């Protein structure tokens, strides 16, 4: 058998990525999307949930966003962003024009640091690239249902 | 032809106005008003002006649209190494094409307060030369005199020139010792790459480097067979690199655009034209006889004796400056340009230049060996060498002969001893005699350097004349190969599984196999991976998988590292093409 | 007409526009005679190259010369429209008034990426011009180094001959390229191939004056010993044209100066005959019997007086060749002085 070996992570060359370049200054827009699946058929997809211009803004079943307000949190949450933040993987300034790019290279620091098994790489890759719709589809849709993802694919 | 601007097309809301550049214009950073006649003028973005090689009337002109890809628009270039008998290549990546290496260059040109001569290429080559030569002197720091063979794998491990750039502006990362002080003629070809001058990066094989002016080079050497003492105001170095860049010379005689050589002198830089390098035109500028002198001169060596006294020596001639290689174009070949340097050696013409230079400069053995040596020799190996003994007269006579070995750098500095052996013979008849005798890296008394190369000597004494005869060869240490399987063309956003094999040639078992895999446009920075030991009868072969990303023609590299060496590299080409629609 | 060539050394895309708009003809002659795809093809202007492609430029539109844009395009270099008028169509057999092909002056000019190009489409790679020359002599006449390399391992018959036989090796040391000769000597050769004279590769490295390699031959095993159809050997070569260095070593290198011609002659009574001097007293130090007689018995005195010459005579007096001896028809160095 060809012997499949192990990674090693040495960073002797990081300080060979380090630009000078001052990036500058930036507002920032912040939009959630999330798996589910639409009630005509059975088909997943990603929708977007709130947005951060100035508060949340959550957007309802309707379709209709609502009023901005102050942002609180769960503290689950916190302990599990803390958790896995601490062993997270990091990609920074990355050269890509495209969505599919940043996703194989996402599978391919996946695969080297063994985040994921190499047997998923498909399924997730095909989650990864369906269709994104916005907030004037949805009225089109007919109501949609909060969906995970199987082995399978169903 | 000047400055000018039109609106064509013209909407309710929304102007299309095209600016139009003149031919000679001075490059950097600007910035365009609009001042109508009532308001104050208004900021409307800032740009930048580089050099074509596509416009027709501009001085700094190729016609062949290949020579422009493969000279300013290429990214993945080679650097040959080792001596002209076997000449071994080495990827790099220049990456001039990155956002902040622009700005870098120009914050290095601003230094000179000479704005209007920016117009104008020589100025800024000159100038940029004569800095970068400066800088090198000053960020270079020597190479560690004790031995650190567990830290040998980061002092001689290269990158690229970016963080070379990076670390000599600011000194925040590894420096660049003296052992490899020749990447500077990269690093400037970088940066003519990055401000739209053309560029190639030649190398000189065997190059006499030190003093010039002189056509003659001294050279002491033992009783036994080495060199007494260490360095020499002027000597033969293994190689040397040099760049060249394409533009045409308006300030001088009419005959002479096309290739330049970029020469800093210990400051002041200047450029030559090829063309005058070979017509050997001293008086056209300070810099050419020096040069050209550099390329066809002709040495002398002396022994030194126990009492001081130091003898001629009657040995064959060998040749300086042979060779000349670069990177073909269009291919991953080397391709050699010495008969755009040279006349043939023998002819009229040379004989008639070699004349004429020394009238310019005017004004201001009873036997014989020679010796048959491998052009290389493996590591952990051993070879065969001959030499052979003609004497011409009726009598006999006693010889002794001495045989050294010794590393030796690039640039003529002494590395290390490593063995000597004496002998006598006694020839008769007027018969020739063969002498073959192995090298076996076992009888050695050292252990060589990271990077060096063997120098073999041979003295052979008369016992009744002093008048002795002597030859001299290098060798340099050849490492096993590594096999890549890959195929020829891939498909965009495709898996795609690379092969590498490796035989353990040596005689001892491998430990600590640390290798790791990197390219442009595959992979996003580096990878690495670990494996266990790999015995001198077994070899190990081992598989990775990617996916391409950057349509076109790409190639990956890939680097090894174990306890017998470091720093064992190899890549390979590939073509992908856009996917299926 | 004789602007429609000019705006295709230009590249002007709607002058020319309009002279196909309004005129029919496609292609026109000029004084020379060469079309403006010709100077397109020069000039590497590819967008009126393109506008001319897309209606009827015949690729196979030749002139009396017989010289093909493709024959153009392969001198100049330019690749990509060698690629563009493979693309469209071309007769890559073809010949010129010199029954040149393109990979001919390809081998000439240096060119190696069209070349491969060109064997990848399916060129013959044996071919034989006016004179029969391969494009392999002629890629080693301009010391293309690594477009040997590539036509060796492509397809090469490398002791190939033409109409006087030369193999690449012969018309390598006419040139004088050391480089060539190493390539082709590790790869393949013989050095006892001889030409239609019967000469050596070491007389054309005597006659020519290159030195690496004759170093280079001789350090493969070329013979010291050797016959001309003739009758002459090496060693007489370097003395029949002055040159010293390589008499010097290769005489250093072992050789014999009493050896006789078809006609019995050492190198010192044929180097006598132009009186060399330098290579007279080199061949003189070493072990060389002046006394000697010629194929009518002449003395190197003999040779030596129909020069007038002076210190050849004291340089030979030295090892006292004595004016008693005199030829069978009687004549002695005073009577061919007198003569003289």
């Amino acid at each position: 058998q060809m012997e499949e070996p192990a990674a090693h992570d040495t960073e002797a060359t990081a300080t060979d990525y380090h630009t000078t370049s001052h990036p500058g200054t930036h507002k920032v827009y912040v939009e959630l999307q999330e798996l589910v699946m639409d009630e005509k058929n059975q088909e997943l997809r990603w929708m977007e949930a709130a947005r951060w211009v100035q508060l949340e803004e959550n957007l309802g079943e309707n379709g209709a966003w609502g009023r901005p307000h102050l942002s609180h949190l769960t503290f689950w949450s916190l302990l599990e962003l803390r958790r896995v933040f601490t062993k997270g993987t990091v990609l920074l300034d990355l050269q890509e024009t495209s969505l599919a790019g940043v996703a194989n290279q996402l599978l391919d620091r996946f695969i080297f640091e063994d985040q994921i098994r190499p047997q998923d790489r498909e399924e997730l890759l095909r989650a990864l690239l369906l269709k994104h719709s916005h907030a004037g589809e949805l009225e089109a849709l007919g109501g949609v249902k909060p969906a995970v993802l199987t082995r399978s694919g169903d | 032809k000047w400055w000018s601007a039109v609106v064509e097309e013209r909407d309710a809301q929304s102007w299309t106005i095209s600016v139009t550049t003149p031919a000679d214009a001075v490059i950097g950073h600007y910035s365009l008003l609009l001042q109508v006649s009532g308001r104050k003028q208004l900021l409307l973005g800032q740009f930048t002006l580089l050099f074509n090689p596509w416009n027709r009337e501009d001085a700094v002109f190729l016609k062949n649209e290949a020579q422009r890809m493969e000279y300013l628009l290429n990214q993945n270039g080679l650097i040959y190494l080792g001596t002209a008998d076997c000449i071994q290549a080495e990827s790099w990546d220049f990456g001039q094409f990155e956002g902040d290496v622009i700005d870098l260059s120009l914050r290095l040109l601003s230094k000179d307060k000479q704005v209007e001569k920016w117009s104008q290429p020589v100025h800024v080559a000159r100038v940029l030369g004569a800095l970068l030569h400066f800088l090198k002197e000053q960020r270079v720091l020597p190479t560690p005199q004790t031995q650190a063979t567990q830290e040998g794998a980061l002092l001689n491990k290269r990158r690229g020139s970016v963080p070379i750039l990076r670390q000599w502006l600011t000194g925040r990362g590894r420096p660049v010792y003296d052992g490899q002080a020749w990447v500077l003629a990269a690093v400037a070809c970088t940066v003519l790459r990055c401000l739209g001058i053309p560029a190639r990066v030649v190398t000189t094989f065997a190059s006499a480097q030190g003093t010039g002016g002189r056509l003659l080079i001294d050279e002491y050497y033992n009783e036994e067979g080495l060199q007494n003492g260490e360095g020499q105001r002027g000597r033969i170095w293994i190689f040397q690199t040099s760049t060249e860049c394409w533009m045409t010379r308006p300030a001088l005689p009419q005959g002479y655009d096309g290739w330049q050589i970029l020469h800093p002198s210990a400051g002041s830089c200047d450029l030559v034209p090829v063309r005058a390098v070979k017509e050997g035109t001293l008086g056209l500028t300070p810099a050419v006889s020096d040069l050209f002198a550099a390329i066809n001169a002709s040495c002398v060596v002396w022994k030194c004796c126990e009492d001081g006294t130091l003898e001629l020596t009657d040995s064959n001639t060998k040749y300086v400056g042979n060779n000349i290689s670069t990177k073909g174009v269009g291919s991953d070949r080397c391709e050699d340009i010495t008969q755009n340097y040279k006349y043939p050696e023998g002819s009229l013409q040379e004989k008639e230049v070699l004349e004429r230079v020394e009238k310019e400069k005017m004004e201001r053995s009873p036997l014989y060996l020679l010796l048959k040596a491998p052009s290389s020799l493996p590591l952990r190996g051993d070879a065969q060498i001959s030499v052979t003994l003609v004497n011409h007269s009726e009598q006999e006579k006693a010889v002794q002969l001495a045989i050294g070995v010794q590393a030796v750098h690039y640039n003529g500095v002494l590395a290390a001893k490593l063995w000597r052996k004496k002998l006598h013979l006694t020839l008769s008849a007027n018969l020739e005699k063969i002498i073959t005798i192995g090298l076996f890296f076992s009888n050695f008394e050292r252990n060589p350097p990271e990077n060096t190369f063997l120098r073999l000597t041979a003295m052979a004494t008369h016992s009744e004349s002093n008048l002795s005869c002597f030859a001299q060869e290098d060798i340099a240490i050849c490492r096993p190969h590594l096999a890549i399987k890959m195929p020829e063309k891939a498909e965009q956003y495709q898996p795609l599984t690379a092969s590498v094999s490796l035989q353990n040639s040596l005689d001892a078992p491998m430990e600590d196999c640390v290798i790791s895999i990197l390219g442009r446009g595959l992979i996003h920075r580096e990878r690495s991976y670990r494996f266990r030991s790999v015995w001198p009868e077994n070899t190990m072969c081992a598989k990775f998988q990617f996916t391409p990303t950057h349509v076109g023609l790409q190639r990956l590299t890939v680097e090894v590292d174990c306890n017998m060496f470091q720093n064992l590299t190899n890549y390979k080409s590939v073509t992908v093409v856009a996917p299926e629609l | 007409l004789p602007a429609l060539h000019i705006a295709a050394r230009n590249d002007d895309t709607r002058t020319a526009a309009v002279l196909l708009q309004n005129d029919p003809n496609p292609d026109v002659l000029s004084k020379t005679g060469f079309t403006p795809l010709h100077i397109a093809a020069h000039y590497e202007n590819l967008n009126v190259a393109q506008l001319l492609l897309n209606r009827g430029a015949s690729v196979n539109f030749t002139p009396q010369n017989g010289i093909t844009p493709l024959h153009i395009a392969s001198r100049r270099g330019n690749v990509i429209m060698v690629r563009l008028l493979l693309d469209r169509g071309a007769q890559i057999e073809t010949k010129t008034k010199d029954e040149l092909t393109p990979l001919h002056c390809a081998a000439r000019n240096g060119h190696v990426r069209i070349s491969e190009i060109l064997l990848d489409h399916g060129a013959p790679i044996q071919a034989k011009t006016k004179n029969g020359l391969s494009p392999i002599h002629m890629a080693a006449q301009g010391d293309h180094l690594d477009c040997v390399r590539l036509l060796l391992q492509y397809d090469a018959e490398i002791d190939d001959i033409t109409l006087d036989h030369l193999t690449p090796l012969h018309v390598a040391a006419h040139c004088g390229h050391h480089r060539v000769a190493k390539v082709l000597l590790d790869k393949g050769a013989k050095p006892n191939s001889r030409a239609l004279n019967g000469f050596t590769p070491l007389h054309i490295a005597c006659k020519k004056n290159h030195v690496r390699v004759m170093e280079l031959l001789l350090k493969t095993g070329a013979s010291i010993d050797a016959v001309t159809e003739s009758g002459l050997t090496p060693l007489h070569v370097a003395s029949f044209m002055g040159h010293l260095p390589i008499v010097k070593n290769l005489l250093q290198r072992g050789a014999s100066p009493n050896v006789s011609n078809v006609k019995v002659e050492t190198p010192l009574h044929m180097a006598a005959r132009a009186g060399h001097t330098e290579v007279a007293k080199y061949l003189l130090q070493n072990k060389a019997k002046v006394n000697a007689k010629a194929k009518d018995d002449q003395t190197p005195l003999h040779c030596a007086a129909r020069i007038g010459h002076t210190n050849m005579v004291k340089l030979l007096l030295e090892n006292n060749a004595n004016p008693n001896l005199a030829t069978t028809a009687g004549h002695t160095p005073l009577h061919i002085a007198a003569r003289e």
